[PDB]
Parts: structure tokens; sequence; C-alpha cells
RNA sequence: GGAGGUAAAAAUGGCAAA
RNA sequence: UUCCCGGGCCUUGUACACACCGCCCGUCACGCCAUGGGAGCGGGCUCUACCCGAAGUCGCCGGGAGCCUACGGGCAGGCGCCGAGGGUAGGGCCCGUGACUGGGGCGAAGUCGUAACAAGGUAGCUGUACCGGAAGGUGCGGCUGGA
RNA sequence: GGCUAAUCCCCCAUGUGGACCCGCCCCUUGGGGUGUGUCCAAAGGGCUUUGCCCGCUUCCGGAUGGGCCCGCGUCCCAUCAGCUAGUUGGUGGGGUAAUGGCCCACCAAGGCGACGACGGGUAGCCGGUCUGAGAGGAUGGCCGGCCACAGGGGCACUGAGACACGGGCCCCACUCCUACGGGAGGCAGCAGUUAGGAAUCUUCCGCAAUGGGCGCAAGCCUGACGGAGCGACGCCGCUUGGAGGAAGAAGCCCUUCGGGGUGUAAACUCCUGAACCCGGGACGAAACCCCCGACGAGGGGACUGACGGUACCGGGGUAAUAGCGCCGGCCAACUCCGUGCCAGCAGCCGCGGUAAUACGGAGGGCGCGAGCGUUACCCGGAUUCACUGGGCGUAAAGGGCGUGUAGGCGGCCUGGGGCGUCCCAUGUGAAAGACCACGGCUCAACCGUGGGGGAGCGUGGGAUACGCUCAGGCUAGACGGUGGGAGAGGGUGGUGGAAUUCCCGGAGUAGCGGUGAAAUGCGCAGAUACCGGGAGGAACGCCGAUGGCGAAGGCAGCCACCUGGUCCACCCGUGACGCUGAGGCGCGAAAGCGUGGGGAGCAAACCGGAUUAGAUACCCGGGUAGUCCACGCCCUAAACGAUGCGCGCUAGGUCUCUGGGUCUCCUGGGGGCCGAAGCUAACGCGUUAAGCGCGCCGCCUGGGGAGUACGGCCGCAAGGC
């Protein structure tokens, strides 16, 4: 039924960094679009495409990951370590410019939506607009 | 749960219990014995502890714990009950405050004179 | 050869403790 | 080598671990305490209906009867509604008490059995029904927390 | 009864002005203006006096204080689920400064409630205070703001304002004075008495200051206040000396007796100097007053201190109170003696029963110091109510299962609004406290000054990504069509055979049943075992499985009728219609209950026979309800996969059921096993997750007491929730 079409988005991502997989399928939207554009910027991922399946479009967004680490459990270390939802539709989380957090002492990325579109905590703080907070990755 | 049943039911607060209801919870409480005694403690344990049966201002009746080695508590004494149960003997959870309206301090007694109220004795020092 | 599947016997151990 | 006793290894079951000379369940006897029921009794608060009802505001009269400084007016006075409360009658909740009674919790070494844990010697547990001093047994269906 | 004065009361006038009715105009809830009519005013006093001052009257305006109303927030109990007669609304009045059922008559029958009305318990609320990393939890003592009260209860009067603490009236309870008939009083003001209690002060001094009231002023009043007094009650500051001092006295403790510890501690020697004594001595004080100027601005002069001769300054000058807790682990600090599950300790685990670092004493040690401990309470630790920040297969916990109300949540694209949300500006957020700097008391506590900001809420403006809404559209979710498929899905009606038991006939005999060994029992009245025939009920062997179906409970001979769910293909329609679901509603094994029928086998209770110390049991022989049918009840479970439902994602291998295909093989659904990653405390789970997510619901919060008692609902009861 997909209650939150966000959060399997940033599911089938976290599901296929697990078992290193080179790409994934998550539906079109054009709000996932923007999302997705701020995961490129940043350095989670190689991109996507609009690709259309059996007629109906989705996302194929290209993965990334780390050096293959030697000695035991040869797989590399993720790019995204961490990643979730946070304002989910059971309970909604809007905040404002001086609460912004500081999402792993900046190491982080904060994700929100704001009224001039869809920015993270850095362009947020320089514009100075806040809005809904919507993930953490790191 | 829930966000949406926390709304709804929300978070229940533990309120704990008195485990000494000395009537507005003072931190005394002035009472006359009825019944002085000894009793017998628990099953790992095997003496013969004092106790006493006091009414107290309130109305009610409890067992209250004599401290120390000997006392001069009869059917008509006055004492005061501090709190404090003894692990031992089940129905004891007050204390008896010693050096106060009836109930002498212990006798001879040397080193913690604070409890038990014995005063300082002076022998030249 | 795979299920089904072979009891006639019998009570108890004072308390607390490296 | 079936069977008694002791021992070795593997495996299985365990609620045993000062370890089966283990553990453990219920009834009964004694003691302490708390609680429910209980012929009822006592008290607080509160509600409904009624009887009476001071002060006082307001409403009417103000006349066969007073006072008045400007009198188709005022005051005194009288009447009525409301009214604190008092009384009567029935209720509602709560608290305290009560001969006696039901089960409970607790208190080292009392009596009776052996239910459970090892196929615990009747595999156990479970819902219900019946019975039995008691743990408990049996019936019908279920469960693997058993073979 | 009688005089008598005023800033007392009244009448007439004047009317700037104001009030009211009506009309008109602007605005637009009763605001403002205007015209006619009417109504309303008023006080004098003192002096360097026909000139000012203090007052009076009317109206408008300011400033302050208050009344009413509204939005949002404000404890627990649902074992309180229905409450409502001025109750809800209208019309007209009464009342008030003023709206209002605030009150009164009439009409309409409404108003509130699971978003918790009504009721019951409790509590004054806040700024703040305490804690806490924070969020939060707890609190409302001093100070400040608002309220409510003044022995309990009602009521009005005066007045700008009171339903009035030290004003009035009345009722009650109580105390007191009485010539007995009718009077006095209200410390929850300041002290003080008594009572209760574990517990809480001086019947002190002063109006010098600040503030309030009156008065032109002088000044009077102020238990407001400023201070003093008591109390280690809290915090802060300080003292009981300091420097020397023997390889180290005495006493005491331990000792492997050789010595070690107290212990540079003491005595002793120098040095400084609390307390004390003497002299001096305040800041807080400058106005009001007077004089010059006009009793204005400005300038000048004088009076006035409770605390208090007090802090303080200067001189002199004495070695000058130490106590309490603890020493098993947590937790810092160890030896001797006594005692012997005794006496005793104790916050938790726990010590003690002859050699105790855990009792008691001594020595020594540790920790704090005019304090130290204890008891009670609050937060913390407690992430054991988890919003930050917890959980439910087996530890506490998934509702027995469905359907479904509200509610919560909801796919893709593009527009409109901008409610959530976000930014900026403005207003508020009193002071105090808290926080940061600098000051004042010789420091600090204390206090002053300045600065800095939260959030919240009102107003103006902007943004439109996400949530909401309106409108258009789309098909992947969901539903429907067409064609087929399997199945113990459910109900009704009929029907087949094997077997058990019983009756009848034939035949036939001395035993049969039964145990794990025997009896009870049955049988010469003709049993068991065999043949033939009949009745009657219940269950359906083989197929059958580790199988299928249903949401669960559960469902099995066969036939037929009625009927439900589901699956696959074709990709045709609708087009977001969805998911979950508190309450409700219905189903719900067995046992049980009612009413009637039926009753072969089995079989609670029951009776025998054995076993046994005993047998109310295990085993044997009988046997009644029940089992079975029809309707109505009951509502439980190990109702179990001890795993709620829905959707998306994440390696495979293998067995099996059921469709479809260009059917080697692929792909959809379902039932099993092993296992990538991952999870988990481990067992184990693992595309049929206990994984990664999201929505919604139920539930958990140590064990016993207890699924008990009371209350409520349900039931015929048993009993259930
Ligand atoms: N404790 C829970 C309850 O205990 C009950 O049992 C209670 C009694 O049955 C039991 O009595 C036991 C007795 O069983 C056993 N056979 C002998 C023992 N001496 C008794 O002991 C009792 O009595 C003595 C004095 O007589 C007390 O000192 C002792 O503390 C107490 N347990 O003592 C128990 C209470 O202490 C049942 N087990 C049960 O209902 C329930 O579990
Ligand atoms: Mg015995
Ligand atoms: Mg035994
Ligand atoms: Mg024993
Ligand atoms: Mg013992
Ligand atoms: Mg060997
Ligand atoms: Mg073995
Ligand atoms: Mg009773
Ligand atoms: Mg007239
Ligand atoms: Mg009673
Ligand atoms: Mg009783
Ligand atoms: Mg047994
Ligand atoms: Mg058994
Ligand atoms: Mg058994
Ligand atoms: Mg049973
Ligand atoms: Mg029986
Ligand atoms: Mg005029
Ligand atoms: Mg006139
Ligand atoms: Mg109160
Ligand atoms: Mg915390
Ligand atoms: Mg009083
Ligand atoms: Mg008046
Ligand atoms: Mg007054
Ligand atoms: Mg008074
Ligand atoms: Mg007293
Ligand atoms: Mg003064
Ligand atoms: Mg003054
Ligand atoms: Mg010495
Ligand atoms: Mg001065
Ligand atoms: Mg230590
Ligand atoms: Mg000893
Ligand atoms: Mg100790
Ligand atoms: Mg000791
Ligand atoms: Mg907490
Ligand atoms: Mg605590
Ligand atoms: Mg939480
Ligand atoms: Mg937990
Ligand atoms: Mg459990
Ligand atoms: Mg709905
Ligand atoms: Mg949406
Ligand atoms: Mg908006
Ligand atoms: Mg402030
Ligand atoms: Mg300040
Ligand atoms: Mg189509
Ligand atoms: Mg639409
Ligand atoms: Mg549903
Ligand atoms: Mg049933
Ligand atoms: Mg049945
Ligand atoms: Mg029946
Ligand atoms: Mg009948
Ligand atoms: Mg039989
Ligand atoms: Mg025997
Ligand atoms: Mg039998
Ligand atoms: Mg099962
Ligand atoms: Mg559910
Ligand atoms: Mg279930
Ligand atoms: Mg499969
Ligand atoms: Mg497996
Ligand atoms: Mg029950």
């Amino acid at each position: 039924m997909l209650t939150d079409p966000i959060a399997d988005m940033l599911t089938r991502i976290r599901n296929a960094t697990r078992v290193y997989k080179e790409s994934t399928d998550v539906p079109a939207s054009r709000f996932k679009e923007e999302i997705l554009r701020i995961l490129a910027r940043e350095g989670f991922i190689k991109g996507y495409e609009r690709v259309d399946v059996d007629g109906k479009p989705y996302l194929r967004v290209y993965l990334k990951y780390g050096p293959r680490r030697q000695g035991p459990d040869p797989r590399p270390e993720q790019v995204i370590h961490h990643i979730r939802r946070i304002s989910k539709p059971g309970r909604r989380v809007y905040v404002g410019v001086k609460e912004i957090p500081r999402v792993r002492r900046g190491l982080g990325i904060a994700i929100l939506s704001t009224s001039k579109g869809v920015l993270t905590d850095r362009e947020a703080r320089k514009l100075g607009v806040g809005g809904e907070l919507i993930c953490e990755v790191w | 749960p829930t966000i949406n049943q926390l709304v709804r039911k929300g978070r229940e607060k533990v309120r704990k219990k008195s485990k000494v209801p000395a009537l507005k919870g003072a931190p005394f409480r002035r009472g006359v014995c009825t019944v002085v005694r000894t009793v017998t403690p628990k099953k790992p344990n095997s003496a013969l502890r004092k106790v006493a049966k006091v009414r107290l201002t309130s109305g009610y009746e409890v067992t209250a714990y004599i401290p120390g080695e000997g006392h001069n508590l009869q059917e008509h004494s006055v004492v005061l009950i501090r709190g404090g149960r003894v692990k031992d003997l089940p129905g004891v959870r007050y204390h008896i405050v010693r050096g106060v309206y009836d109930a002498a301090g212990v006798k001879d007694r040397k080193k913690s004179r604070s409890k038990y109220g014995t005063k300082k004795p002076k022998e030249a020092a």
C-alpha cells in the first residue's frame, strides 16, 4: 500500500547496500527525484536515471561502496553507514533554523524539505529557512 | 507502542507506595507501649529480639524494635518512633529512639552513642 | 519394511550454614 | 549378561548442584497479622420532597391609626415572594465497628500422605464436569512446554 | 421637649456644558455630530487683602486602578457513562457603572457528554524553587503578582470603590458581665497564653530613615516598616595558635618478644595574639522648615538617629572549646580481647553455633568539622512508563477468530488557496531570582549596576518543497468482467457396507472372559466359539500423506440440492474507491445447562474383584448422566506457529499440493525442510523472518496474594468479562 514512499526508497537503498548490489529500483516520484539529487552531490551514490519498467517509471539508483578491505570479512565499508526516516507519517517532525541538529558533528547530512525546496542542514542555515526534517544519512 | 496509542492512552506514572504509614510521614511520633516482649526471627537466624507494641497518637497500634543491649521499657512507657524495619522480624517496621522520655540510653555504651542515645562520659580526658 | 510402538512391583530422608 | 550390587564410555531427560541419602506439593495442629462476607450498630458528606422561618433587599398597601420642613410626597408601620438555618420523611456514596465465618500471607527442626521434577515409577500440563482427608484421581476434547 | 452654626440639607435662577425621547447625517452592536422639547449645577475658608492661595460646581481629555467577556493551557479515579427546570434559546421587562437565565413572566424543546459530561478524592494558581546531560519529574515555604477568605452561615447599608478582619444587622456554637431584663466579645494583625504535636521565637525599641492616611503648614497616627532579641534551622566567614622538638619520654595497644604503633604528637623553648581593658567614634540625613528671589526656577542657612557608643579606628593585652559518624564487600579505613545462632548488628547481599577485620570494648585508621549522624519526603541513579529513550516465539506481555463504526494513516502528475509548517519586522513576555561581567560591605554569603536571550501568543508581510484542502487527470494499489481449476469449507435431504451389542432358529459342548499373575463376572436354566435371520444406534477401514480446505474453532463412506472463500489465465471495465480498526456485532473445541427425542459401543459419579501399610487411584468385571439428533443457552482452553493484520525490499538449494505457458524448463498461489546477509540473551528465525522499513490495533512494567475480593454487566445455573 506504501504508506510512506520515501522510507520505502531509503529502505530499498539500505537493503541494497548490505548485499553489495550494483543498483536498485525504486518507483518514480519528482519529490524522490529531488531527494536523490542531494544523495548524489554529497557522495552517497553514483546517480540515477528515469528508467521505465513495463511501462511504469522507476529510478535506477546506482550505489557506491568503499575499498575492499583485507584480512577477515573482506566486504568493503559502506559509504552509507546509517540511513533512516525521521519525519514519519505517524509523527511529523518540524524544525527551525535554531533547532537544526548536528548530525554526527557535521560529518553526517540532514536532509530537510524547506519552502525554498529540498535542501540540507548546511544549506538551510545559509539561506535561513528550516522545515520538515526528512532524514539523516551518515 | 505507537505514537497515536500514546496520545490516546499515554504513560502511567509509577506513584510509589509508602513503607512507613506514620500518618503524614512525620519523622517521629510519640507513643505509649502496651505489650513489650521478645520474639523469634526468620529461618536463617535464631535469637530473642526485643519488640514492643506501641499505641501511638495516631490511634493505631504497631510493633516497635528496641535497639541496643538492655532497656527500661514497661507497660506504661512513653517512647518515640523513628522508622526503618528489621529484616529478620516480619511485622516489625519501626524503631524506638533511645534516650527520649522513658527509654534510657544503652548503659555502658562507648562507641556509637549518637545512636542508642548515650551521653559523653567524662573520665578526665 | 514403513507405520503402529514394549513396566507388574515399593513410601520416605529433621533445621540452618565454606 | 535377562535379573541384584559396583564401575567405564557415548547419548537423552532434569524443577537435582552441601547433587536421589536431592528436591518438592497439599490438607491438618499452633502463633501473629491483614482482608472479604456477616444479624446489624455508630459517624461523616450529599441529594429529593415538604413544614416553619430571623435579618435584609425588592414588590403592594400606607387605610377605621401616627410623624413630617414647601403634602396627588416622604418616614414609621403592615403584607407578600425570596431567604440563613431548624424540623420531619425516604435515599445515595464513603469510613469505623460486630458474635461468627470463608479463604490468604507469614512464622528454623509438629502430624498425614507422595501429586510434580528422571517413562518420577499412571508422560505431564490444560479447559470443563463429577468425586475424594489431602496433595489429587477419573471422564470428554485439546497441547508439546513428551516418547 | 426646646434652641442653634456651617463645606449639612433643600428651592428658585444662570447655563459654557451634559443627560434623556424623537427626527436627520457620518459611522456602522449602545461611537460621533446636530435641531426642537424637558431636566440638572454649585461653598466657602486664610492671610504680607477688593490681590493671591486652599477648596467648590459642571463638562471634555490624560494618568492610574478595577469590572465583565473570549481563545488556548491547568491532578487522580471509567471499580463514576450518562447528565440537565432556570435546564438550553427567543420576546419583553427588572437590576447593575456595564453584557448576561444575573433575576422574573410567556413561548419554542432544547443544551452538554468517550475530544470523558455528571459525580467522587485532592489542591489556592503563577513568576519561581529543587533536581536533571537534556527532555522531563517533583514542588508553590521566604519574596513578588492575581484570587479566595476574617469564629460558622446569610444579608444589606454608607460610599468613587466593600457585601467590608480591628463597620452594621440576624441565626448558631462558645466565653464573659449581670440588679435576670438584656448586654459585651470574635488575635487566619504585632508580640504573648493554652491545646494539639517530633517541632517552630520577644507580651523588645523607635517613627531617625523609606512608604501610607489626614492637614496650607506646623505636626499627629502607623506592631507598615526600619532595627534589636531568641533558636547551630540553613548558608557564609572565623577561632581553639605558629615555628622549633629525641633514631624519638611516660602511659596505652600489638608482638614471630628482637621490636613496631600512637608519634614531631606531648613536655619544653621562642614568636604572634581570640577573648578581654581604655580612649575616640560614625555612613545611613537631606528634604519638609526658614531667608533672597513672587511661599516657582535657582542659591544659602538651620533642625532631626531607634539601632548605639553599636559595627569600626587607635593603644594595651591572655596559649586560649572538640566533637560526631564509620572501618566485611558496595565504600576510604585492621589488629587484640570478650561473647559463643547467646547477647547483639543490619540500607542491599547478609554476619554470630569457641580462635568474628560484620556483635561489645580497647588500640590504631579513614571521612567531615561547630558540626556529625539518623528518620521522613522530592528528583536522580531508574533507558524499571523509554517524546528524546524500552518492549511482547520460549523471561511480564499479540486480543480465540472475523466483519465493521468512529478515529489514525494513505499511490503518481499538474494547477488554486496558504490551515499545519518556515522566515523577517513589531508588541507582549512586570520586577525579583537564575546566567555573564564590574562594583559595595576588610572577603564570602548578601546586595547594587549593566548586558544577554528563551519558547508561548497577538498583528503586518513573504515563501509553497512536504502534510491539509479544492479542481482536473493517470494507472502499478484495490475492486469488477470473461473463461476455467482444485478442495474433509458450510447447511439440508436421502443413502451403502464392515463391525460391536441384543433378540430368535439350527448346530454343539465343560468351560468362557480377563491380568503383567488371578478373582469378581458369565455358563449345563445350554454360555465361549460357528451358521442363518432381524432390530437399533454410532463412527466411516483401505484411498490417507511429512496431503487438502476454512479467518479461527474446526471439517473425512456416497449421492444430490442450496452456498461461501480462493486460485490462474485473458489483460477488457471502474478508477484511489485503500490499510488498520477502540466500541459494537457474529462465529467459537470439549465439557456443561434447559426442553423433547434417541441410546449399540464407550464411559465421569457409583458398586464390586484384586494390588496395597492404606486405594476414595493406576489394572479387571458391571454401570448412570454424558457422548449422538432438533432448537435455545454457555464464551472457556496449551482457542499454540505460546509469533495480530496489511504492503514494499533483501542469496539460494531441495521435497510436495494446485493452475497456466511457445509446457527440457519458466512463472503465479499454497504446505514442509536446510540455509547468504541480517537479527537474537541463547536455543533458533531466515521471501510462510523472530531481517530491513512504514501504517494501525491489542497487550507488558518483579514474584506471591489473584484472575481472588468488592462494585458493574452478562447467564437458568455452573460461571464468564
Ligand atoms: N507458603 C505458601 C503457602 O504455604 C502453605 O503451607 C503452610 C503450611 O502448610 C506449612 O506448614 C508447614 C508444614 O507443611 C510442614 N509439614 C511442617 C512445617 N513445620 C510447617 O511449617 C510451618 O509451621 C511452623 C510452626 O509449626 C512455622 O515455624 C513455619 O514457619 C511454618 N512454615 O507452612 C506454610 C506456611 O508457612 C501451603 N504450602 C500453601 O497453601 C501455600 O504455598
Ligand atoms: Mg512422612
Ligand atoms: Mg525419595
Ligand atoms: Mg532434608
Ligand atoms: Mg542459622
Ligand atoms: Mg574408555
Ligand atoms: Mg546419563
Ligand atoms: Mg469486615
Ligand atoms: Mg400627585
Ligand atoms: Mg459493615
Ligand atoms: Mg476474619
Ligand atoms: Mg509420584
Ligand atoms: Mg506420574
Ligand atoms: Mg500424575
Ligand atoms: Mg481435566
Ligand atoms: Mg475416581
Ligand atoms: Mg450651550
Ligand atoms: Mg436649578
Ligand atoms: Mg485546601
Ligand atoms: Mg535521566
Ligand atoms: Mg479562629
Ligand atoms: Mg450605594
Ligand atoms: Mg475594615
Ligand atoms: Mg482581629
Ligand atoms: Mg505537647
Ligand atoms: Mg516614619
Ligand atoms: Mg513620612
Ligand atoms: Mg611513648
Ligand atoms: Mg549621619
Ligand atoms: Mg576498603
Ligand atoms: Mg574471638
Ligand atoms: Mg559494618
Ligand atoms: Mg568491631
Ligand atoms: Mg526517568
Ligand atoms: Mg527513587
Ligand atoms: Mg518510548
Ligand atoms: Mg524491557
Ligand atoms: Mg510468557
Ligand atoms: Mg474510516
Ligand atoms: Mg498523500
Ligand atoms: Mg498558512
Ligand atoms: Mg523577568
Ligand atoms: Mg538584575
Ligand atoms: Mg486495462
Ligand atoms: Mg482525485
Ligand atoms: Mg478489517
Ligand atoms: Mg462452545
Ligand atoms: Mg459438547
Ligand atoms: Mg442435553
Ligand atoms: Mg418439563
Ligand atoms: Mg464396559
Ligand atoms: Mg505400597
Ligand atoms: Mg472400568
Ligand atoms: Mg498448534
Ligand atoms: Mg489486530
Ligand atoms: Mg493469534
Ligand atoms: Mg514456497
Ligand atoms: Mg531452517
Ligand atoms: Mg476463570
